[PDB]
């Protein structure tokens, strides 16, 4: 469904963001 | 029952300890770059001939050497499996494997997983088995031991830049650690009844008329190396329950001791080379406490067993549904925890056949990351990551700076620690979710209810952690599963060994310093408890929903 | 209260998403708030049937939590800006005397010195601060160049030679002097120091970044648990509603720690300002609690400043009593602290009360700068006092002779870190007056204390090597580095920062501004001006390095409070996990409903109470956080034992009973 | 470049090549019977392997456990057990049918049945039942083969191995050689 693919897209990009933030000392 | 079990676990640990101790001394000698007693001219001629004249390696060179050896082995084993209808030693003219199955088998063996989605009796041909799988079972174990050697050296070498010669470590670790011990155990299995011949499949007429065609290849050799290296990839479909592989109870016991021989000894050796044996005892105690709790749980659960048989009519009520008769329900349970926590993968009973708790504990031992006496090499540095994190949080909550064994723990090492410790559950959860979300992966199930979900979960947990065991009901030979699990094993292995070399490189430059007020003794029962808490809480928090929805739901039902 | 409302308005302004992604966990709860509000909207007005009220309730609670956390941050920033304004708010009005016909001129235009440009001519006279950098073209005076070197000896600027470049800010002491503004108001020395401090930015303390790593790690773990928890439950049967899923996400991620971070910060700020030492943030307080090496300034930091007379050193058989009487009666009329100090020293070291009186018929002989010596003529006597060379010239010109042991004593007094004032009565040098610095007041014993704490001690000065060695030894520091221009200060402090050791700093002049700013914890004194106060996080009007020992102790205690509450947050979070899991799992397998431990009313009530407890954790943890727990000295092992025991048991027990009593409230009130 | 390939080739030879060849030579030199499977032989005709186990469904012979292999029971070419969990209705069906069969075929026996005879082994090439299971089906064999219970118990005790330690392996009867010896007598 559209909602499912959009949700997983959001979660995926969010994990990319969190791992980036982790490796940083911003 | 409780008396036959307490005795079984008691004698197990006592014997293992004794063997691990002199072994520990020998591995310590090998990690002081010292040649073993009688092998110092042989070593000179062999290294000169191979062109490995001693010259140290920093962490980048060491890592690249290990990865290069592994990729070369992977290419060779892949192509070997694809073209096994051209290679000799093929009595039953079996054809070459597929591309998906060959890929999964190559990746699995090269990364010490030995995940089996085939049937060895009717797929491999005495040569992929002999020169394809056992060779891998040696090189994979050696690679793991090489990495932890480099890590221990990182801890003992003060303010330097060298980490040893990769090739000399591999050549020493294979030629003088694995081969002789393995050969010894191989002749032992041969004596007990195991098989070792290059004959064609024998023809057998029974006392009645039914026609049996016994498969008969080189089994003792593979058995010895697959257990001593914690590979877990067996010659037959039922990898270790088959009679030709595990014929007598004595052989079963030697298999368990061999399953732990090297990791326990590496804990001892690490405790020796640093000059302080208290450190080694702290480590061993931590792992052994978790181990005893888990064995007690599984034994108790299965001794209760299936309550339905009683009502159907059975005399006794013990879950003896997927367990050989050579051994009892006690040894079957013990071996389940031993292969699950030691990251070996060899099963002596079908794990799908256990009751809900018997399926929850082993799976959960795999998910935490194979740190309880884990895989040879891989397990100890897994529990180094957790020990470093444990001092990181202890110092953080007490309000001092974190220092371990004199070294100073920096934010950089911590970053890498978090990275590695998360790379494993990410694969687990993502893969299991993907499988459950697709009709293909969903169709491989063989059990309704939440147990069906437990199958998929367990499969991916074995793949990501390189355990190699499986619930075995899952028909995972389709290309979907082959590629999925191949990706999981490959990334699990290397994703978790690169940061270890990075942390080793960082700590090799650090210099050890004198005690302070931020130096909390890591030996004693306060760090032992701190560490157990770290591991168990990390694991529980990361997997409670899956576990709740899988085996637990089956249980309460 | 007013500050608190001001902070609330500021926090709601800070809602702006562009600023939300500064912290990770916050932006997480932010996007969660957004998702639940969108679901509540579409469900209530659109194609998604379900209970719109539950979604609106949960969404409001999430929004509320973001508001409270941002409000804590705003309160911290507001208190910091308030104290910054209260401490750095003073009247300022630099003035300069622009001249016409710049030979000498008499048209003094009181033009603000900031408005001066290059080529313009200025007049400065005794006491008036040098308006801006430049050069001298007429008149010779003795400038008080203490903000450049750190020394207090007046230096002669004399309109042509190598002593002709005055500096903006330094005070003039002796007499008139006309200046030629030879720098633009934008390229002055103060602007060089300002450019240096502005170019430097402080970094996060290791103890901060370490906690941050742990938080982001927990974030990843729980995110993956729930995100993947959706399809697992889907397979079995009815999928967990996305609303409960996102609610559980924000209930499980460690949101509480950011608010607790700011709470401990303001806690330390309150305690610190309560210890007569103002700060800029609890960040600086903990950095004070982990100081590894101190960077001190000899002048104006350790010593009170403005050194005055000290000990007398006569020549061969010159009746030291006579020397003291001569010095007393000579420096009588003087008003500068050095003359009064000579008078006090002589008068309290001997009995000469009779002779002091200002009614007697003596022509006071003040300083001239031609002969370069002050004095008096009381009765048939010509008492004079001044530099060694000035009196050498005077004696050699009066047909006398200058003994050599007087010069030996002069060299000695120079080697001891003091300016020697030779005294004469006619044509016979009576001796020397050593103007040593003021006293350290127990700093040697406190440096021994610092050594007991294993904290390095370092000096920074712009004096001669021998003088620096002498004064450093008398201070008790480990080593020294002299002639350290501000660039050398920064060079040393950064080369030491390369090792990773937290550096402490203190100093008063405009020359010490850059070093003060870069250091993670640097205190200041009242002697310094805005250049001092504006650079460096800390401040201490008392100018006593002793307090650094105390403030590292206080920092220790603040770290302990942070650690304990850091245990509370962790325990609370994990307790929320085990207390909420089954209550949420109530849609697919009823057996898991039987697994409930607290026996909450329903899954809706469960999640509601959970997020409620979430916001409650924030607000109700503010007071206990700002209060602070009393610490007693103990060893790391026992410190950990006690920390775990008290805070761990408290936390692990709290969320269970808390959610239970909130469930009692839910049931008896009947919100749903 | 050179050390990678070289050490790879050397290890490949010594492991894949030398090690199994060496172990095989020593095995067939010292323990030849075992290394070739330890078969029962009747001239050219091999009755079977002393370890694998066969599908005895005859009245006079002793019954082991059911196998649940791929093609036909006790098939050594597709070994594997029925991977059936406890929460599967299929297991409750199969066990019910099996216990009905054993109750029927053994009138002179207890109403209870050793759980072992009912449930399938792990490999399917199981040739081991505890002496109790063998004991429970004594009177059938005696009554069928016109033997005596005394000597039949002697047989069951004569083809039953023990482990050294008493708490690692259970006492085990060997069914293949037992049926052979039975028919000999
Ligand atoms: C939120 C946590 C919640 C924390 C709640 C648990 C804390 C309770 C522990 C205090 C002991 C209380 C009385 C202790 C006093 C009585 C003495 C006694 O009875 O012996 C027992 C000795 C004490 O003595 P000791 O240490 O050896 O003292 C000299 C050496 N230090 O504890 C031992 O052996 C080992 C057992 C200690 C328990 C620690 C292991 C679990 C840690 C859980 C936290 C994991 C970290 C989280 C990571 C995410
Ligand atoms: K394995
Ligand atoms: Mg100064």
């Amino acid at each position: 469904s559209a909602g499912v693919i959009t949700g997983v897209l959001l979660v995926f990009l969010l994990l990319g963001y969190l791992v980036y933030a982790l490796i940083n000392a911003e | 029952m409780a008396a036959q079990g307490f005795l079984l676990i008691a004698t197990f640990l006592l014997v293992l300890m004794v063997l691990a101790r002199p072994l520990g001394s020998g591995l310590a000698r090998l990690i002081n770059d010292i040649p073993l007693p009688g092998t110092t001219g042989v070593e000179r001629v062999l290294f000169r001939a191979l062109g490995v004249s001693d010259r140290e390696m920093n962490w980048k060179q060491y890592l690249c050497a290990i990865l290069g050896l592994n990729m070369l082995g992977l290419a060779v084993l892949f192509f070997m499996l694809l073209g096994q209808h051209y290679l000799p030693l093929n009595p039953q003219q079996l054809p070459g494997l597929s591309w998906d199955l060959a890929l999964n088998t190559a990746v699995s063996f090269v990364t010490n997983t030995n995940w089996r989605s085939y049937s060895g009796e009717t797929t491999l041909s005495y040569f992929s088995q002999m020169a394809g799988l056992t060779v891998q079972n040696f090189l994979s174990a050696a690679s793991g031991i090489a990495v932890i050697f480099a890590l221990i050296r990182a801890f003992t070498r003060q303010s330097m830049s060298t980490l040893g010669n990769a090739w000399v470590d591999l050549l020493r670790i294979t030629l003088w650690v694995l081969v002789p011990v393995a050969l010894l155990i191989a002749l032992f299995f041969i004596q007990q009844g195991a098989l070792q011949n290059f004959l064609p499949y024998q023809a057998v007429n029974t006392v009645e008329g039914a026609q049996q065609l016994l498969p008969m290849g080189p089994v003792a050799s593979q058995e010895a190396i697959k257990m001593l290296g914690t590979n877990g990839g067996g010659f037959f479909n039922a990898n270790s329950s088959h009679p030709f592989e595990n014929p007598t109870a004595l052989t079963n016991f030697v298999q368990m001791l061999a399953i732990f021989l090297i990791p326990t000894a590496l804990c001892f050796a690490f405790g020796e080379v640093m000059g302080d044996r208290r450190q080694g005892r702290m480590l061993l105690w931590a792992m052994s406490v978790i181990f005893v709790i888990c064995v007690g749980v599984v034994m108790w659960a299965e001794v209760q067993g299936n309550p339905h048989l009683l009502a159907l009519g059975t005399d006794s009520s013990i879950n003896m549904e997927g367990k050989e008769s050579r051994f009892g329900v006690l040894v079957s349970s013990l071996f389940a925890v031993v292969t699950t926590a030691a990251s070996c993968g060899a099963v002596i009973a079908m794990h799908d056949s256990f009751t809900a708790l018997g399926g929850m504990v082993p799976m959960w031992l795999m998910q935490i990351g194979e740190v309880v006496f884990g895989g040879v090499g891989s397990g100890l540095y897994g529990m180094m990551l957790f020990v470093l994190l444990a001092v990181f949080i202890a110092g953080l909550m007490i309000g001092r700076t974190p220092e371990y064994l004199g070294k100073k723990i920096d934010v950089r090492e911590m970053k890498l620690t978090a990275l590695a410790i998360l790379v494993t559950p990410t694969l687990v959860l993502m893969g299991a979710a993907l499988a459950m979300m697709t009709d293909a992966g969903r169709s491989a199930m063989l059990n309704p209810g939440p147990h069906g979900f437990s199958e998929v979960l367990y499969a991916v947990s074995s793949a990501a952690n390189n355990n190699g065991s499986a619930f075995a009901g899952l028909s995972a030979n389709s290309p979907f599963w082959n590629c999925l699990l191949a990706f999981c094993m490959f990334v699990g292995r290397f994703g978790v060994i690169i940061p270890v070399m990075a942390i080793a490189g960082s700590l090799v430059s650090k210099k050890s310093q004198a005690a302070s007020s931020g130096t909390l003794p890591t030996h004693g029962p306060l760090f032992v408890g701190l560490l157990i808490g770290t591991v168990l809480l990390v694991g529980a928090l990361t997997f409670i929903p899956a576990l709740a929805l899988g085996p637990v739901a089956e249980y309460l039902s | 209260p007013t500050l608190v409302v001001q902070a609330l308005k500021e926090a709601v302004k800070k809602l702006n998403p562009q600023a939300q992604w500064r912290n990770p966990v916050m932006f997480i709860v932010w996007i969660g708030s957004l998702l639940t509000t969108c679901i509540s909207i579409a469900m209530a007005s659109g194609a998604m049937p379900g209970n719109a009220l539950f979604s609106a309730a949960i969404s409001g609670w999430l929004w509320i939590t973001v508001l409270f956390a941002n409000f804590a941050e705003a309160l911290a920033e507001g208190r910091s800006k308030a104290q910054a304004n209260s401490l750095k708010g003073v009247k300022k009005t630099a003035f300069a005397r622009k001249l016409r016909e710049p030979k000498y001129g008499a048209a003094a235009d009181k033009v603000p010195a900031d408005q001066l440009r290059k080529g313009d001519i200025v007049l400065v006279e005794a006491g008036d601060i040098i308006p801006c950098d430049g050069e001298v073209i007429e008149g010779g005076a003795s400038v008080d160049e203490s903000a450049i070197t750190g020394e207090a000896a007046p230096v002669i600027r004399e309109s042509g030679g190598d002593f002709a470049s005055v500096t903006g800010g330094t005070r003039i002491l002796s007499d008139w002097l006309v200046i030629e503004c030879s720098v633009n108001p934008g390229e002055t020395f103060l602007d060089r120091m300002i450019a240096m401090v502005e170019g430097a930015q402080r970094r996060k303390t290791p103890n901060e970044i370490a906690l941050t790593i742990l938080l982001i790690a927990l974030t990843i773990v729980f995110l993956l648990a729930t995100a993947t928890l959706w399809p697992f439950s889907a397979w079995g049967g009815n999928a967990v509603s996305v609303t409960v899923l996102v609610a559980l996400l924000v209930c499980l991620i460690p949101t509480t720690i950011g608010g607790l971070l700011s709470a401990i910060g303001v806690a330390g700020m309150s305690r610190m300002l309560g210890a007569n030492v103002i700060a800029t943030s609890g960040r600086a307080v903990e950095a004070a609690g982990d100081v590894d090496v101190l960077l001190l300034d000899k002048t104006g930091t350790i010593t009170l400043g403005n050194r005055q007379a000290s000990e007398f050193i006569p020549a061969q058989g010159v009746d030291e009593k006579t020397l003291a009487d001569a010095a007393q009666l000579a420096s009588l009329a003087d008003e500068t602290p050095e003359g009064r100090s000579i008078v006090i020293l002589a008068k309290q070291r001997f009995n000469l009360r009779e002779r002091d009186v200002q009614s007697l018929h003596a022509t006071f002989v003040p300083f001239t700068a031609q002969s370069r010596m002050s004095g008096i003529n009381i009765d048939n006597r010509m008492i004079r006092k001044g530099s060694v060379d000035a009196i050498r010239r005077h004696v050699e010109a009066n047909g006398g002779h200058f003994p050599t042991d007087v010069d030996q004593k002069v060299d000695q007094v120079a080697r001891q870190g003091a300016t020697p004032l030779v005294v004469v009565e006619g044509s016979r040098v009576l001796g020397v007056i050593a103007l040593k610095d003021i006293v350290k007041g127990g700093i040697k014993e406190r440096f021994a204390q610092l050594r007991k704490m294993g904290i390095k001690t370092v000096m920074i000065t712009g004096d001669n090597r021998l003088t620096a060695a002498a004064i450093a030894a008398e201070a008790g520091v480990d080593d020294f580095l002299a002639e350290a221009t501000p660039e050398a200060k920064l060079a040393l402090i950064r080369q030491y920062q390369a090792e990773g050791r937290l550096v402490a700093m203190t100093g008063d002049g405009t020359n010490d501004a850059p070093a003060l700013a870069q250091a993670d914890v640097a205190v200041a004194m009242n002697s310094g001006t805005q250049a001092a106060k504006e650079a460096g996080n800390m401040v201490d009007l008392d100018s006593n390095p002793t307090k650094l020992i105390e403030v590292v102790h206080i920092g220790k205690q603040m770290l302990m409070t942070r650690g304990s509450l850091t245990t509370f947050s962790i325990a609370n979070d994990v307790a929320k996990y085990f207390a909420i899991i089954p209550a949420a799992f109530a849609a697919t397998y009823p057996q898991l409903n039987a697994l409930n431990i607290m026996c909450l009313h329903s899954p809706d009530s469960a999640i509601l109470s959970a997020v409620i407890f979430n916001a409650l954790i924030i607000v109700f943890l503010i007071p206990l956080a700002l209060k602070g727990v009393s610490y007693k000295p103990l060893t790391a092992s026992a410190m950990l034992r006690r920390n775990l025991w008290i805070y761990g048991l408290g936390g692990l027990l709290v969320p269970f009973i808390g959610i239970k009593v909130i469930d009692l409230l839910l049931t008896v009130c009947g919100l749903v | 470049l050179r050390p990678a390939l070289s050490t790879f080739i050397f290890l490949l030879l010594i492991t894949g090549g030398v090690y199994p060849l060496l172990t095989t030579v020593l095995g067939q030199w010292w323990f030849p019977w075992q290394a070739n499977g330890s078969l029962i032989r009747e001239g050219d005709t091999v009755r079977g392997s002393a370890l694998i186990g066969q599908n005895f469904t005859g009245n006079g012979y002793f019954h082991g456990r059911p196998s649940a292999t791929a093609e036909m029971p006790y098939n050594p070419q597709a070994s594997g057990g029925s991977n059936l969990a406890v929460s599967n209705p299929e297991l409750d069906k199969l066990i019910a049918a099996r216990v009905a069969a054993l109750r029927a075929a053994n009138p002179d026996a207890s109403a209870s049945v050793p759980v072992e005879l009912v449930t399938a082994s792990a490999s399917g090439l199981d040739n081991n039942i505890t002496p109790q299971a063998a004991a429970w089906q004594i009177p059938r064999v005696a009554k069928a083969r016109n033997l005596s219970v005394e000597q039949l118990t002697q047989l069951i005790a004569k083809y039953s191995q023990q482990p050294l330690v008493k708490y690692i392996g259970q006492p085990v009867v060997n069914i293949v050689e037992l049926n052979l010896a039975l028919d000999k007598l």
